[PDB]
């Protein structure tokens, strides 16, 4: 009797295993991803935007932004003594 | 002498007895037809069969 017809009927192998799941995510996701970023923002030229470009960089944790920021509160207050005696 | 005398009688004086074809049939096997061509007929003609086996076993390939 004549062989039967399974081997050739594939399209529930379609979502048969797990990475087809997988597949549709990143032929999707990577497709669209662009070759670098957009912008990490960094600067922009808002004349404080170069304050987060010179300490509030990605890789900035130094404290410098803290001591100047501190030292205008400092600067505030201040200056207030002298504006109440 | 009775070489001749034996020879003689043998011959001469009796020979084969009866005996009939029809008598021998009962003791042979005898000719009879080949009956049937023995035709064999078509199985699972159309695609009612094709239908069938492809919803059937939808297993797949591995």
């Amino acid at each position: 009797v004549s062989t039967l017809i399974p081997p050739k009927v594939v399209s529930s192998k379609n979502i048969g295993s797990a990475p087809n799941a997988k597949r549709i995510a990143n032929v999707v996701h990577f497709y669209k991803s662009l070759p670098q970023g957009p912008a990490p923002a960094i600067k922009a030229n808002t004349r404080l935007a170069r304050y987060k470009a010179k300490y509030f960089d990605g890789d900035n944790a130094s404290g410098k932004p803290l001591w100047h920021f501190a030292l205008g509160i400092i600067a505030f207050g201040y200056s207030m003594e002298y504006y109440f005696h | 002498n009775v070489i001749q005398d034996l020879y003689l009688r043998e011959l001469k004086d009796t020979k084969l007895a009866p005996s009939t074809l029809q008598d021998a049939e009962g003791n042979v096997k005898p000719w009879n037809p080949p009956q049937k061509p023995n035709l064999p007929e078509l199985e699972l003609q159309g695609p009612e069969a094709l239908k069938a086996y492809t919803e059937q076993n939808v297993e797949t390939a591995h």
